[PDB]
């Protein structure tokens, strides 16, 4: 239970998806 | 057997009966029988 | 012969008569109540009972 | 694998499910029901599972009750012309009476051979298999109504700022940690700025609804016989308190009874007593109080 | 509820150009003022302006040169941990037409 | 295969299909239960199906019962000019009496052979059916206008915000599950931006409506007898809360029990009790609290 | 107490006689059974 | 529910059973266990 | 409540004339941004702007002949994931009498 985050971290990837939505990017 | 047991159908509210029965007949070709028309 | 539980719940107790009721039958009499011409040599014309058939 | 799901208007179909389910279960509730309503003084002295019978009675097939051995098992039965002959349709096996059978209605009061054939309804007009698909979808979509006032009726307290770290730190330490005195900056912070959402449009309309849930039961209820109607005798609430009508729910309870009226004809034949009474008993506190000889506390304790 | 931000993703599409914040030449430089990219957007250089110019104003360019970049930093250094509301980034395209 | 929906104003088919079904059913079932209210000691010695009589009675045929051997089997009868022979139609077979019959009404109190006709109602004007053919379409419409007003009584919380994706993460998160606490940005992001579509103009109509269809049901019922009578005499809710004026509801009443009068005539005959009384009995604990003779546990449980 | 446990999952349970004493025992148009 | 109710049918004449039973066949690795083999 | 959304309709009337994003010429082109049709709508050029003065607008244009671009642009980036309201493309004509 207590739901942490307990990392919290530093990211090195790159994105824009030339997309409507989240749902359309998987399409 | 000769009514079975019915079908209620809920989804319409609907009963449903069949009758069934072994029906069988034949001639014996073993007596005596004749015919009169005008063929 | 063999026995195990002969009744079982439908059609393993069916295969014996499994309870002949209404068989077909001649209560109304056709040739001989009805397709009748013997109707006797009478004065008049007395009656003819018309019955609503409820049942 | 495979899964993408909808969105949290899923409610929207888990709301039409609970209306869906609740008509399939209601309806077959009802009928599941609806064939054990009499039992009419249970096996005093007569080889019936009434059970069994009252089953059938609900789909419609006219049963016959005759003798077997001298111990009454049922059979199938199916301007007036006489029955006498076993022409019908006969469910036992070995015991049936390979003689004189006859109908005990008419031809005496109580003098014929027995079998005597028993009828769901004296006279047939629509089976009440429609009538209780009649009231069931318009008893759902009151169930949806209330399911769906329900699941709206819950309540949020909007906290309204600009955006980061500055009124979070005021809920936290000072609202759920449920501490009085808490101090704000002039600028306007609680200046009606904090609002609740709140749905006092809906908490008066939900008691209404659940009274027409309510007296839509009692106007199925009373429709096929199945009554409070002993007891608003007993109690005095007789008319106007309990919207029912009572000339109308002791007429539709008493015509299932006269349906079978020929049970009577077939007890006045073989010497006893069999009257088709109506089930409104349950047990452990209503036979403690009709009683209070000493043999029934050994009995329940 | 928690979407993309916007310093993230001017972070993402810089660092996608070859930049960098730790190792950059060779020496430690974590600590260093002018490298790492907060800086880099407070200041907000030629590098982060073409990157905005690119990516969030893809056919826009206000009337003047020197109001223009004034509007386009009064822009990016409001929102740079803000939010993203439509879901995807070259899809908030009503940013253009708010423009 | 062959399919194209009409809409969803389906509903309003589907709403005037409740209308029309509820005309037909209400009308059947209430001449359904009609030809049986009197039932008249029922029994006693004589050999009559009274179900038999009371159907046929009210299709307004004078029947004729009378004597066959000595047992009293129905049969049918179609200024003062006597009837004596057996002119009449006759539904029995055999059992005919084949010798002096007569009617038993005036030639004297108690003497003459028996074949004593039954009039449904003693002096005749109009029937009963149109009656209820009368009140059943303006009960139509009243349960239609009771349908359609629970059918459209239904409510959601309109969500209001430009389309994509700002407001739907707020609801799923925070209102259906249930969350406390909120936050939201300062663009009037709910100052009365949420709306409630309510039907409070809908629920206080729906009790009002009920009560229609109650009192329309009671002054169908009063009408045709069919009362609540003697229990509201030992209630003491007698007059102005029944909306009934007592004194037309125990008028009405008693017309058919002294249409069927002549079963008294043939009562005082043969030296035997017959009474025509009307029926407002329901069973299992009427007959528990008439009796409390420990037999009648026995008999129950 | 083990009767009613075993009825609300609807096996349909026996009882009848062991030595005399009503032991339980499961028991998983009418056709008999003997 | 060891035996379900039949389905009559009389429309084929021919009646239907349907058996079901649950079962849940697992061990626990709470106790002595020794595998022997050449493997 | 879903229909039609106006992204897809001149997307599919631009794929039926001709073009592609995936494998173009032959070399694998998803990635190259000039190419996918989002970048297409979003810099809005001479193609977008035939296929929408030709279906959405099929007997109009403004008065001068840089503002028309301007409104053809604002109006068809505003409402790309939009959706469409009278049921049928070639049948929402209350968009030419709005105009």
């Amino acid at each position: 239970t207590r739901e942490r985050y307990t990392p919290f971290y530093d990211d090195r990837a790159d994105y824009n998806t030339n997309s409507k939505s989240y749902y359309d990017y998987i399409s | 057997g000769m009514l079975k047991p019915p079908f209620h159908n809920p989804e319409f509210d609907e009963v449903t009966h069949w009758i069934h029965y072994y029906s069988f007949k034949a001639i014996s070709p073993f007596f005596n029988k004749i015919l009169i028309t005008d063929q | 012969m063999y026995e195990g539980n002969n009744m079982r719940s439908m059609m393993g107790t069916s295969y014996e008569d499994s309870r002949l009721n209404k068989r077909t039958e001649l209560n109304e009499n056709m040739s001989i109540d009805t397709n009748k011409s013997e109707d006797s040599y009478g004065v008049q014309i007395h009656s003819l009972s018309k019955q609503s058939f409820t049942g | 694998r495979g899964l993408n799901v909808e969105l949290s208007k899923e409610i929207s179909k888990r709301v039409v499910e609970h209306r869906n389910r609740f008509k399939r279960l209601m309806f077959n509730r009802y009928l599941e029901f609806l064939p054990l309503l009499i039992n009419y003084t249970n096996r005093d002295t007569v080889g019936i599972d009434f059970i069994q019978l009252e089953s059938a009675l609900r789909q419609n097939i006219n049963v016959v009750v005759g003798e077997a051995r001298n111990k009454q098992i049922m059979i199938l039965g199916y301007q007036k012309r006489l029955t006498k002959e076993d022409i019908y349709f006969i469910v036992p096996d070995y015991l049936i009476p390979d003689d004189c059978l006859q109908i005990h209605k008419l031809y005496d009061n109580c003098m014929s051979g027995n079998f005597v054939v028993m009828q769901n309804k004296p006279i047939q007009y629509n089976s009440d298999i429609e009538i209780i698909e009649h009231y069931t979808d318009e008893l759902a979509e009151v169930a949806l109504s209330r399911f769906s006032l329900i699941m709206q009726a819950k309540f949020s307290k909007i906290f309204k700022s600009e955006i980061n770290d500055e009124s979070i730190n005021q809920l936290v330490s000072e609202i759920y940690n449920g501490a009085p005195f808490v101090k704000m900056s002039p600028m306007f912070n609680a200046d009606d700025d904090i609002i609740d959402l709140t749905s006092n449009s809906v908490i008066p309309a939900l008691t209404e609804m659940k009274r027409e849930y309510q007296n839509k039961i009692s106007e199925l209820s009373n429709y096929l016989g199945i009554n409070s109607l002993a007891v608003d005798k007993e109690s005095g609430v007789s008319d106007e308190e309990a919207k029912s009508n009572r000339g109308f729910t002791t007429s539709n309870s008493n015509i299932y009874l006269k349906g079978r009226e020929p049970i009577t004809f077939l007890s006045k034949r073989y010497g006893l007593d069999i009257k088709p009474y109506y089930d409104d008993e349950t047990t452990s506190k209503i036979s403690m109080v009709d009683t209070l000889k000493d043999e029934s506390s050994d009995i329940n304790g | 509820r928690y979407t993309m931000t916007l310093y993230d993703f001017i972070k993402s599409e810089l660092i996608k150009k070859g930049f960098n914040e730790f190792v950059n030449d060779n020496k430690l430089t974590f600590y260093d003022d002018e490298f790492q990219f907060m800086q880099k957007m407070l200041k907000f250089d030629k590098d982060v302006l073409a990157i905005v110019n690119e990516k969030v104003f893809k056919g826009f360019s206000l009337k003047d040169e020197l109001s223009d970049l004034l509007f386009k930093k009064s822009f990016t250094i409001h929102f740079l941990d803000r939010e993203i509301n439509r879901q995807t980034v070259e899809a908030f395209g009503m940013q253009v037409i708010t423009v």
